[PDB]
């Protein structure tokens, strides 16, 4: 019998079974309502420093596969689920979830009341916690580690997950039939985008490559000057973990880009940095948004899209600068989801257009970028 | 789960195909697939308590019947699947015959193994840890009593002793992302209870008729709705117990409190235990709630309306005949029998042709 | 593995018990159990290539027959055990019926799974890696052939292409702790070969009779032993091929070289391939080597003594019948037949009573 | 597919399958002919820095259990087998072999021609090798590491496996019925033996305790002086790894004990040490003795016994001091197996009277020791 336990800051304990690596995990506990897409979620860098709870009770029905990885590794600090299924049952599976978790040295626990956890978080707001998987897990110890956690508010995480060295990306999106395509020859891509890695998701780039954009990924702290020197066709701001505010370097740089006429597009963290760089404020959400059924309105066109969301921080509408116009708003709670510079060719989205996992409703947002790039090229 | 009535149609082909033959359906909610499924089996009203066996283990011909039943699905296939596991067939073998995803199959096999342990360990081995674990998988006290060779009531008492009762969760459309003011609940064995029953009102509980079948349909639901409507209007807190998805009675709108549960003694007593209703009505959901009447009453349930006993006077053909006799009314030439020999004897007298009425 | 003759004793009880019923036994050596077992199966001479199927996959009553055969052992049990795995029974399911340790069972289940793969991928899927893996688990070219729906000679060819030939190990009582100058070897699919064949002399190969059985017993061992004793004395290097443990012929003193192997075409061809003998005797080991003659010669084996065509003239009843005629000799009134109807017709002619001689 | 590879100093390669931990292992390669008792063999300290090859193809048929541990851990450097069974099938089993190996972090390979390896070692004598288990094992690197192996020749291994602080043992032998017994109360033990820990097997101790001794285990380097100071009813010298030669400390001390009338007993290494201390010579054998079918003759009674052997070194018979009289020889190669002091109450055995695993044949060798002890007590 393999004990595991999850202790939140408030002192609440969840006793269950270890399904991953042995040891301890500490971070911010969040809940995700996605019924499918657990692997993609796990490998999402935005989760760095977060203990992920899944609302759907059976997690792992489809095993895992590399194609469903959104980064090189699993970023989630820990995993919490209700039930780990006896078997994975899917033609695409290459490894059961449990083996996968152990292989990635992930501390995870199953067999707990994820709904109780969920309600608490929804009601009292985000908390930090600690999971201890092992023989006689010590509650007091987990408690102490959860209380000792510093907290994501004000924590710069983009710097922690960003790319050491800059690089190139020319690969497109997966297909049932084909699978993950082969990288594209530079000469094959009309456009050239510079993408700031604040802990970016492979699908974002794949989806960009898909639009005929050639990419150069750079470390988050890359200077605007350095960037300009490459003559980008447009710039791109990636998603990423923790507080966007403390990212002085990226904001500053951004401000720089905006003095130019290059088209800029940001997603999630990117969206926030871009707001920031335009003089807007950011606030940490009560529990944030994590799931894939999130209704977002295109206020301009008065249409809804079901979106992929994963954010704990949000842009304050009220503090919004006049040069920033609102393009989208959550239908669930009314928070800000999209913005556009009135004066410059720059816009961003809070949700995740590239999805993975989730609905494809937002993908078109990309297209608008591409339009901006084409027009800059005209000029 | 679909509900069939093949026994009513003797010369009918009873294998399932692309042309529907079911008469109704049952629905269950559970925190897990196993829990959900077991609850549905017991809510089907076919007299199951979960995966009751269909063939004897010591039947030499058993492996042949099973294979038949698996390969060519009839209405009882689900039970034959668990029988296949009891007989030594593998998940792969069963898959090959049925084409049912192994994802599911493995879960059923697991239940079968648990059953086997209970059989072995008997009541004595049903420790709180184990019992809990079993309850968590959707095991009905009755199935467990069957396996341990005891009375269902003993299992129930045991649970009580161990303070082992289910919690109630609520349906909300959003995996708890948002709060709900509605009370559409379901049972499960977990930590937090979300039932939060009133103390404020006078409550009346209405027991629905489960899945629709021939002889027990929408009429019964119509009454249940009306009972719910009328009383609520009168100012009573109405509580509905039912698991037929096709119904208005299972529509949240219909009552103050809705428990989307199996209409079983177990399921109902658990509800009664926290609601502590003023009365429970058992005459508006067909045969099912009627058969439970005595047991409910015996168990302390404040059944209102015509008494289980009075019901018994009518439902029991010897009692009824009696009464008629008591009232000096006219009935035809009849008799009440329990064995063929007696019945055979009993029929010469009465006369042919005669009507066999259970 | 014991050798039985139940077919000669119709009304007998053919269930295995505490009283012996077998008539002989075969022995096999392999680096692994799987390897060991399969060789023995094919070395038994009951027509098996290894795990040939007893029942059809599409026989409704198949699980039932299997059940029986497992529950109550017959001489055929081993083959039924494989059929049980093909049929969907688990190791546990099999253990329960047989009481045979799972350590053995899993092994058989694994060969079955490998067999199903061969059946799926067919001759095209027979890459060197896989084929090699197959040879290592003891699979015979002949079994692979039926599964791959090709000719045994095709697998053997494929093996040739690939350079997939077995190595020979030696029996030494000590696990290689000490060297041995004796040549008592068995075939295996490994790295190092210890055959170290002579180039020195003229070799003569004697093929043994396999397990003892009614009709072919010790007489044939005695003859084999003598042939070796004789020729050896005459200056020839003598090689014995046999796998009956109860024989003097399988004694290391007996010949120059001893290959403790199944007497099959495949197995003999391999040794021949390496020994490159002067001649082979197929006339002193019963019906076995007798049946192999044609195939051996056809495969380049240097068969000595009475020819394979000659053996066929005598072994084939129609051919024998001619010979008698051509010689103007007397034989009864007879006819050679292949089908009943014709047989029936011919019988009328010959007249009863009559002897049926295959 | 998980690879593994074993490379011998001579360049010989064995490709197979990985069955234990990922990584590399280097040591002197040895072959063991035991058909049973692989776990006991694994947890034998004398195997330290040794890569053990088992002749019996199927290894792991019975799984593993704690009672079958001869030490607190696995001493073998590596494990080389022909076939790892699909299942473990024994009522005593608690963990399949693979799991156990991994848990002990042992690099192990399977599916190789162990026979060919055996013949090689037997033919050309012991060789050092390297086992690499992992994705793409590098044959040249393996060779390198093998080649680079120092050699147990002149290697004092005793010091490396010995206990840190001296300790007491009062535990008896295992029973089918009772399993491993409970430790005894010192007062229940007549005799008091002092044991040098040269990397001792638990079975030695248990069997001693079994014969009425209360034990005190001491580090290999302990001073005779320190020893004598406890007033031991008898001293004992355990088994252990490496060259016995280099162990000057123990030599020195033993010399010091042989000046006194205390009874002394040496098993294997202890045998070599005592012979050393008596001015005899030790050699390193071609391949040594490793099995459980070794015939040994009690020259005195002209009686044969099947024994459990494990030794890479031996004592030279043709250099034996007169004070040294031969009690036993090997019937396989005529090597020296047992000696006794003509003058003193000190004798030894080259093999393992304690078996574990192996024939119980030589267990009376202990009895002699008990005679010697009750005699010194009479005195
Ligand atoms: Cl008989
Ligand atoms: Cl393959
Ligand atoms: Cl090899
Ligand atoms: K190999």
């Amino acid at each position: 019998i393999k004990s595991a336990l999850l202790v939140l800051e408030d002192g609440t304990q969840f006793h269950g079974r270890a399904i991953g690596a042995t040891g301890s995990a500490v971070g911010e506990v969040v809940f995700n309502t996605s019924m499918t897409g657990y692997q993609e979620i796990l490998t999402d860098p935005s989760y760095s420093r977060q203990i992920v709870t899944l609302t759907y009770p059976h997690i792992g029905n489809v095993g895992t596969n590399d194609a469903d990885e959104e980064s090189s590794q699993v970023h989630a600090q820990g995993l919490v689920i209700r039930d780990l299924p006896l078997i994975a049952s899917n033609f695409r599976n290459t490894e059961d979830l449990s083996s996968y978790l152990k292989r990635h040295n992930i501390v995870a626990i199953a067999d707990i009341d994820t709904r109780k956890l969920t309600r608490l978080l929804r009601e009292k707001g985000a908390q930090n916690g600690c999971i201890i998987a092992g023989d006689n897990p010590d509650a007091a110890l987990a408690l102490e580690k959860a209380r000792a956690f510093p907290g994501l508010n004000g924590m710069d995480l983009a710097k922690e997950v960003t790319t050491a060295e800059a690089y190139s990306w020319t690969q497109g999106s997966w297909t049932l039939t084909g699978g993950l395509p082969q990288a594209k020859k530079e000469d094959e891509l009309p456009f050239h985008v510079v993408a700031y890695d604040f802990g970016a998701k492979r699908n974002i780039l794949r989806m960009l490559v898909d639009r005929g954009c050639r990419l150069t990924i750079v470390p988050a702290q890359t200077s605007a000057e350095d960037v300009l020197k490459m003559n980008p066709d447009g710039i791109f701001l990636s998603n990423g973990p923790g507080d966007p505010a403390p990212c002085d370097y990226a904001i500053t740089a951004i401000q720089k880009f905006l003095e130019t006429d290059i088209p800029v597009f940001g997603i999630c963290l990117g969206h926030q940095l871009l707001a920031l760089a335009s003089g807007a404020k950011t606030v940490k959400m009560k529990f944030g948004h994590h799931g894939g059924n999130h209704p977002v309105k295109d206020v301009e066109k008065n249409v809804v899209m079901i979106t992929a969301q994963n954010h704990g921080f949000a842009v304050d509408e009220a503090t919004l600068p006049a040069n920033l116009r609102v393009t989208h708003k959550s239908l669930f709670d009314g928070t800000l989801q999209g913005i556009h510079r009135t004066d410059k060719p720059a816009f961003s989205f809070q949700g995740h257009p590239e999805a993975s996992p989730g609905p494809h409703d937002a993908a078109p947002l990309f297209d608008h970028f591409i339009e901006l790039i084409e027009q800059y090229r005209k000029t | 789960i679909p509900r069939f009535n093949f026994e009513k149609f003797a010369g009918a082909n009873d294998r399932l195909t692309t042309q529907m033959k079911s008469v109704g359906e049952v629905m269950a909610i559970g925190r897990t697939q196993q829990e959900s499924l077991q609850k549905a089996l017991r809510g089907l009203e076919v007299g199951a308590t979960g995966f009751d066996p269909k063939v004897s283990l010591d039947d030499p011909e058993a492996l042949t019947k099973i294979r038949r039943e698996l390969k060519d699905a009839g209405a009882d296939r689900i039970w034959y699947i668990a029988d296949a596991f009891r007989a030594g067939l593998s998940v792969d073998g069963v898959f090959n015959l049925t084409n049912i995803d192994r994802w599911f199959l493995v879960q059923i096999e697991e239940l079968v193994r648990l059953e086997e342990k209970v059989a072995e360990v008997g009541i004595t081995g049903l420790n709180a840890d184990f019992l809990r674990q079993l309850k968590r998988k959707g095991f009905a006290d009755a199935r467990l009593a069957k396996l341990a060779g005891v009375r269902e009531a003993e299992i129930r008492k045991l649970r009580d002793q161990y303070d082992l009762h289910p919690v109630y969760k609520r349906v909300d459309t959003c995996a708890a992302e948002f709060a709900t003011d509605t009370a559409y609940m379901y049972s499960t064995y977990e930590e937090e209870c979300e039932a939060n029953p009133s103390t404020d009102r006078e409550k009346i509980m209405v027991l629905g008729g489960g899945p629709n079948r021939i002889g027990q349909g929408i009429e019964f639901d119509y009454c249940c709705v009306h009972a719910s409507l009328a009383l609520r209007e009168d100012g009573y807190e109405t509580i509905m117990v039912n698991c037929n998805p096709e119904t208005v009675s299972t529509d949240y709108d219909t009552s103050d409190r809705l428990y989307f549960e199996p209409v079983t003694l177990e399921d109902v007593l658990e509800i009664v235990r926290i609601e502590k209703p003023k009365g429970v009505i058992v005459q508006y959901g067909g045969q099912t709630p009627l058969k439970l009447a005595r047991a409910l009453e015996a168990a302390g349930v404040p059944v209102i309306g015509t008494s289980p006993d009075a019901i018994d006077r009518a439902e029991d053909r010897e009692r009824f005949q009696h009464a008629v006799e008591r009232l000096k009314l006219k009935q035809p030439a009849n008799a009440t029998v329990t064995a063929i020999e007696m019945a055979v004897e009993k029929a010469k007298e009465i006369g042919y042709p005669l009507v066999v009425r259970p």
